[PDB]
């Protein structure tokens, strides 16, 4: 469908400007055509109200703007003057109007002592005492069915519904408020007097992604609630938080070794990183600590509207190289050719959760306990990506490897290395044994003296099939592989 | 389908499977006669894997193509001492598939627009 | 649940096919094909060149698809042609753009 | 689309010589089937050939221009159709070399 | 279509709606190279009746009508510093400008295809 991405949803009272982005994918074609927002009417398509190109409606003359902003990728419409009349089914799009590349909005506009806050945060109400009686006989008060239905007890105990999280002074705190919680409470202290509490569900923080990506959220909550665990929801049809990640240690099957969570901050703000970003990923992502870990009521919770491109300029990465063991493999990473490299970190996955991702190898050349040695990062492939290997084919290694970079686009490519115990493909350890089938053979079989800085090509035995191949060093860590030239094939380990 | 883009030849398969015994025996009969046992070929019978006694047999028979084409019948009579009255006849047409109905409809409008 | 089986842009032919599940059983669901085809209408022979004759016959041959002259400019596709442009005496052939929209230099 | 225009008497023999892009998967020669419209192979890269042209004909390849021939040893008179060459799986739309008798 | 129907000459004109800057520049080339400038005559730009910042021309083009009748590719060619490659063109002909019949064809085949 189109990948033009936008608000689903926007609302506002009469007489207060809204602002509407819609983001579509970045290329030079959808960069330079036209820009419509335009009104579904109820019989006859659409009837273009504001346009890239200078144009704007009948009404919406000077109400209303449309910035193109293409290196963000977005368009945004601003709205002033709102009234009642300007809500419906709007769409935003690109191209011409009859043509389907566009998103739907849809637009409502609602007619113009309050206390507004969100679904499981502190809220307090204040209610006018007499000085002239030192302290008269009040409660808490509620504005259901035209007298407040007992919701606090005069002697103080907590009313089955408002459990455990009041406290009443002339002051009434109360925290961890869930959706039904709020209404315009009608306290008298007999003085009666007006109040209003209102709760609103935070809006999605829209994030339009690519496939086979990566994304980011921060769930920077409140620090208060900091400590509680947290978790990251995906909101379905019905409420049911299909949970993703979890600090406290819950995983979701379909997302292993590829989701990374970042620790939490000194406040109570985590990162959760996904990887390798499908179809299926597009959804409402739903923050929240409250320690079960299940999204329930009460509880401080953040929005995610992930929409994925399924029209992506990232290219095909193999997402499994399996191979056999003692023998090589070969992994290469895309990276973005704009942005050249910095740092390429390559990393493991701890969990589907935790996943602390180990920096195997960085452009610097450090390298790690156990791939001391039979591991190396090559560059080459130069022409934005490059060629992790890993030789010496060990059993563990199994699992999920990603190819960071610090750029800018941070994709964080993932690929699984499958292996399989076999044949190895070229001989043994030194001392110099080598060998590769002759089938594998079609290429250039060459050394390298293995160096964590560069990897440096040294004499050995320079001809055809020698029993496959060999190693001399006739007068230390080194390396015996396959050279397509332009990319590589597998590695030797010999001492 | 893909083979008979080829053109070259229609190859039909009768396919026989539960006979226990396993003395089955198929035939091809087309244009109300038998043919000759040249042009089809019958494997030997195999145990069922996925049960017991059960077993299976193909027959494929094969043919011009464009006889195929052309709209013949090609039944196939698999004969073994189990078959109510001992025979099987089965046919195929180049239209033994259920109706197929078409559902043209075209646009001559110049508002009513597509959908990406 | 749609299998996009095709969607040639040099045409404007895209095949999709759907399992259609009218009753609540086997055997009983509908295997589909949408076959959808925009008619350019008054786009040119050759599309390439802006004066050549008009195109009435539109040949879809849903093989040839499946798996040479098209039919509808591709959006994302930059089309250009070559005209002269005399001004002064010095006639100079210059790079027009048939499809504006997808032929800025990036 | 070239169509060779070949005559020759009851015995008189004829040869057609169509490309060979050396993809050796499938070349073949395809009389017209005017009966129905369509096309249909008579001798392909896989020794299958026609009962009507039953051993009538036979297929040479040669690498040093890519020749692929067609020799037919007899003719009944029946007139040949539209002997068009072609490559790959689809025999219909994968005609080059045209050829008529 | 009255113009035509008079069977003296026809008028085919070029409307550039929608620049910015004021300049512009407009050439005609009748099916294939330029017509030479006695022929069309184009304004000037001259600010759009209701778009604050953007303008228009128009060029007129004078041929015979059985010129424009026997059906010409006429080409409208615009030189701006605001287009892609600087030029654009449109072209405009007998049978595609305003035509009273729609003449077509469509012969879909092979509607099933091993796909
Ligand atoms: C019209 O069609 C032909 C194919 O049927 C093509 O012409 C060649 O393509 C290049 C592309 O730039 C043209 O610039 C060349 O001028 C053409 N070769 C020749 C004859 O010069 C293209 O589709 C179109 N070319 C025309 C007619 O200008
Ligand atoms: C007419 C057309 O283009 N497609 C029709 C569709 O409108 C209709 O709903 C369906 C019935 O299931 O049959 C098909
Ligand atoms: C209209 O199309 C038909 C069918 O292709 C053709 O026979 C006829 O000549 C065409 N007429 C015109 C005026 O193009």
């Amino acid at each position: 469908k189109s990948p033009i991405f936008g608000p689903e949803e926007v609302n506002s009272v009469e007489g207060n400007s809204v602002s509407i982005t819609c983001y579509y994918p970045p290329t030079s074609v959808n960069r330079h055509t036209r820009k419509y927002w335009c009104r579904q009417g109820a019989r006859g398509g659409c009837i273009t109200l504001i346009s890239s190109e200078g144009y704007v409606s009948s009404k919406y003359a000077g109400r209303a703007n449309l910035t193109n902003f293409p290196e963000n990728g977005t368009f945004v419409v601003n709205i002033a003057q709102l009234s009642q009349d300007d809500s419906g089914r709007y769409k935003c799009g690109l191209g011409i109007n009859s043509r389907g590349l566009s998103f739907d909005v849809s637009l409502e506009v609602s007619q113009g002592k309050v206390y507004t806050v969100d679904l499981g945060r502190t809220v307090t109400i204040n209610c006018p005492f007499k000085t002239e009686n030192a302290q008269k006989r009040k409660s808490l008060y509620k504005q259901i069915g035209l007298y407040p239905v007992l919701v606090i007890d005069s002697s103080g105990y907590v009313n089955p519904n408002y459990t455990g999280r009041i406290r009443l002074d002339f002051s009434v705190v109360i925290n961890q408020l869930r959706l039904s919680d709020a209404g315009q409470y009608l306290c008298q202290a007999s003085n009666k007097k007006n109040a209003d509490l209102q709760v609103l569900k935070p809006e999605p923080e829209l994030v339009y992604e690519d496939l086979r990506g990566s994304v980011t959220f921060h769930c920077a909550l409140g620090p208060e609630v900091a400590n509680v665990a947290k978790f990251l929801c995906r909101q379905s049809s019905g409420e049911n938080c299909d949970v993703v990640v979890n600090t406290l240690g819950k995983r979701a099957p379909a997302f292993e070794g590829r989701i990374l969570l970042n620790p939490q901050d000194k406040d109570g703000s985590f990162s959760v990183v996904i990887t390798g970003l499908r179809k299926e990923d597009a959804g409402r992502y739903l923050c929240g600590a409250h320690s079960d870990g299940q999204l329930q009521e009460g509880s401080p919770i953040q929005a995610w509207q992930l929409f994925v491109n399924e029209e992506s300029t990232i290219p095909r990465s193999p997402t499994v190289v399996k191979g056999v063991a003692g023998g090589s493999v070969a992994v290469l990473c895309p990276y973005n050719r704009k942005e050249s490299k910095s740092i390429k970190y390559w990393c493991l996955w701890e969990g589907a959760q935790n996943g602390r991702c180990p920096l195997l190898v960085d452009s610097e050349g450090w390298v790690k306990a156990q791939y001391e040695g039979r591991l190396s990062l090559l560059e080459e492939p130069g022409n934005g990506t490059f060629t992790v290997i890993l030789n010496q084919l060990t059993s563990r290694d199994a699992g999920f490897y990603w190819c960071l970079t610090n750029g800018d686009t941070l994709w964080r490519t993932t690929v699984e290395i499958k292996i399989i115990e076999g044949e190895p493909n070229l001989k043994v350890p030194g001392n110099v044994p080598c060998h590769f089938p002759c089938k594998f053979s079609s290429y250039e079989k060459y050394w390298c003296k293995w160096n964590n800085t560069g990897c440096q090509a040294l004499p050995s035995q320079d001809e055809g099939p020698s029993k496959s191949r060999l190693v001399s060093l006739t007068l230390g860590w080194y390396w015996c592989g396959v050279k397509q030239g332009h990319f590589y094939g597998e590695t030797a380990a010999v001492y | 389908r893909e083979q008979l883009n080829l053109r070259e030849s229609a190859t039909i398969t009768c396919l026989v499977t539960g006979f226990s015994p396993a003395d089955v025996f198929v035939q091809w009969m087309q244009r109300g006669q038998p043919l000759s046992p040249e042009k089809y070929v019958t494997s030997a019978p195999m145990p069922e894997p996925q049960a017991p006694g059960r077993y299976f047999a193909h027959s494929i028979l094969t043919v011009s193509e464009e006889e195929w084409n052309t709209g013949e019948t090609y039944t196939c009579v698999v004969a073994h001492e189990a078959l109510p009255n001992r025979v099987t006849e089965r046919t195929v047409d180049k239209s033994t598939g259920k109706p197929t109905l078409y559902n043209v409809s075209l646009v001559m409008s110049d508002t009513a627009g597509t959908c990406y | 649940e749609r299998i996009v089986l095709v969607d040639n842009k040099c045409k404007c032919a895209r095949i999709t096919s759907r399992i259609i599940r009218s009753s609540e059983d086997p055997n009983e669901d509908i295997v589909e094909r949408n076959i959808r085809i925009i008619v350019p209408l008054n786009n040119r022979e050759n599309i390439s060149d802006p004066t050549s004759p008009l195109r009435t016959r539109f040949v879809y041959h849903l093989s040839d698809l499946c798996k040479e002259t098209c039919y509808t400019y591709d959006r994302n596709k930059c089309y250009t042609a070559v005209v002269p442009l005399v001004y002064g005496g010095e006639t100079k052939m210059v790079e027009t753009a048939l499809t504006p929209d997808a032929c800025y230099p990036d | 689309l070239p169509e060779v225009k070949v005559e020759g008497e009851l015995g008189g023999s004829v040869t057609i010589k169509c490309p060979l892009p050396e993809m050796h998967v499938r070349i073949y020669l395809c009389r017209e089937m005017a009966g129905s419209g369509t096309c249909g192979t008579v001798v392909s890269t896989t020794n299958f050939i026609k009962a009507e042209y039953k051993g009538r004909v036979t297929l040479k390849q040669y690498p040093r221009k890519n020749l692929f021939l067609v020799e037919v040893t007899q003719l009944t008179e029946s007139d040949s159709g539209v002997y068009a060459c072609g490559a790959g799986m689809n025999t219909d739309r994968g005609k080059t070399q045209k050829v008529t008798l």
